[PDB]
């Protein structure tokens, strides 16, 4: 943990590593929602990549 | 004294193993090519049948990705009698573009189409190699390249280039999900050339801490203690009786093999042949030339002209020593083999030569040139 | 008219549907398993100005 003075009280610092680790499969339904993947293997190997 | 490493692999271990009270074991999970299979059957917006269908179909899939009984088998398995086999055959099909691509095929030219049917449709040479697949994907087996051109009215490059394409591609799909760690064994008895002849000695990999608990019992154990004497002392005997009387195999390899039998090495130190069908049974011994079982000595004999008897194991490597030889322009019938091993004194008769070439997995003359 | 809107169908509004068998809606599911492509999908701001 480190400081954080500009923050408000509602509010925290994610690294977006770890948010990408930790919320995974809501990104694979939200690429399969909106068309970019058709299958579940398609948004694996995008999210591989990090497009 | 015994030989010391003059290399090693440094271990792994770097810590001090200071905590004195470790859990019990427990194992982790692991995902095979089915585990995968099924988690993206899951996740595949499927009906009731069909994810019963699916998972059917998964249960039949073998580690190399093939299907391995008939839709019939899998139509019959579900145990419902309104559903057709144009079903299976939808979701078999939908099951077969899950990753990797070709996984669960019927044969080897179904799977080669499904890779194909997914290349984008500007790649060059496409519907060549589709053509020959489909059509005629024998006399590519047989090398053959102008019958082949007779029937798919074509020039050499083209069909140059298809048979590439055709050979990027991945006979194996199910392969790529490796789960496995390759294991190994360990030899048991070690087989040194000590002053020109072969000398035989166990692995100090064992444990010999002979250790007893006299702070408080241990009668029970101490029988056990020289159950593993005994142990030891017969599995030393009986490899100590099998390099003795195989001196010959070491030093010049295969072709020189005595044919014995479980019987001989039962004489030689007085135990059954019970006993010597046990111990000689899943334990290895490591020679300058590898690993080998100690099964792997004995064998049977044909009868020999010169009023002796020549090993099964010496005749197979005398026919691929002989085969490894023959003519390129044409090869050597099975005929021509019992001729060439006559003359050398090994009478054998020709039934037999043609079950050692399919032991030794080696293709008919016809197929070799 | 699109293989789009055809995707978004589920298997009982085409199994309602009038003139269309099991046949043809099993014949449907197949073509499309042939591209990897599956009935019940969902899609979000479809058409995109056609």
């Amino acid at each position: 943990i480190t400081v954080g003075p500009y923050l408000r009280l509602h509010q925290c610092g994610l690294p977006k590593k770890m948010a990408l680790e930790l919320f995974k499969p809501f990104i694979y339904g939200k690429l399969e929602l909106r068309g970019l993947a058709t299958t579940i293997k398609a948004a694996k190997k995008m999210v591989e990549r990090e497009e | 004294w015994d030989t010391i490493y003059t290399a090693g692999t440094p271990s792994g271990t770097s810590g001090d193993y200071i905590d004195d009270e470790l859990p019990v074991y427990q194992g982790e999970t692991t995902q095979t090519l089915q585990d995968y299979l099924m988690w993206q059957v899951e996740l595949t917006p499927f009906s009731d049948t069909d994810r019963a269908i699916a998972t059917s179909i998964v249960d039949a899939v073998d580690e190399t990705g093939y299907l391995t009984v008939p839709l019939e088998d899998i139509l019959e398995s579900i145990g419902d009698e309104e559903i057709d086999i144009d079903e299976v055959e939808a979701v078999l099909k939908r099951i077969q573009r899950f990753d990797p691509v070709g996984v669960a095929a019927k044969d080897l030219r179904d799977c080669l189409l499904i890779q194909l049917s997914q290349f984008d449709k500007t790649t060059p040479w496409l519907e060549e190699a589709r053509l020959i697949i489909s059509d005629h994907l024998d006399l590519l087996a047989n090398h053959d390249f102008r019958t082949l051109m007779r029937v798919t009215r074509l020039k050499e490059d083209v069909l140059k280039e298809a048979v590439n394409l055709i050979q990027s591609l991945d006979p194996r799909p199910g392969q790529s999900i490796q789960t496995g760690e390759p294991e190994y064994v360990i030899p048991d008895v070690l087989v040194r050339k000590h002053n020109g002849h072969w000398t035989v000695e166990l692995n100090s990999d064992s444990i010999p801490r002979l250790q007893i608990n006299q702070h408080y019992n241990l009668q029970d154990a101490k029988w056990l203690i020289k159950s593993l004497e005994s142990r030891n002392d017969t599995l030393l005997r009986v490899s100590r009786c099998i390099v003795e009387q195989q001196q010959a195999f070491f030093e010049q390899g295969e072709e020189y093999m005595k044919p014995m039998v479980l019987a001989d090495i039962a004489q030689a130190v007085e135990m059954h042949e019970s006993t010597i069908s046990r111990v000689t049974t899943q334990k290895y011994l490591h020679s300058p030339r590898g690993i080998f079982e100690l099964k792997y000595f004995f064998s049977s004999h044909v009868n020999t002209e010169g009023g002796g008897e020549a090993s099964s194991t010496a005749i197979r490597a005398l026919v691929k020593k002989l085969i490894a030889a023959e003519n390129p322009a044409k090869p050597l019938s099975d005929s021509k083999l019992t001729s060439l091993l006559s003359e050398q004194g090994i009478m054998v008769a020709r039934r037999t030569v043609a079950k050692y070439r399919e032991s030794l997995s080696i293709p008919p003359s016809n197929q070799r040139k | 008219h699109y293989i789009g809107d055809l995707v978004q169908r589920t298997e009982v509004e085409l199994l309602k549907t009038p003139n269309l068998g099991k046949k043809s809606l099993t014949e449907i599911k197949d073509v499309l398993a042939s591209r990897g492509l599956s009935l019940g999908m969902r899609l979000e701001n479809w058409p995109p100005a056609s």
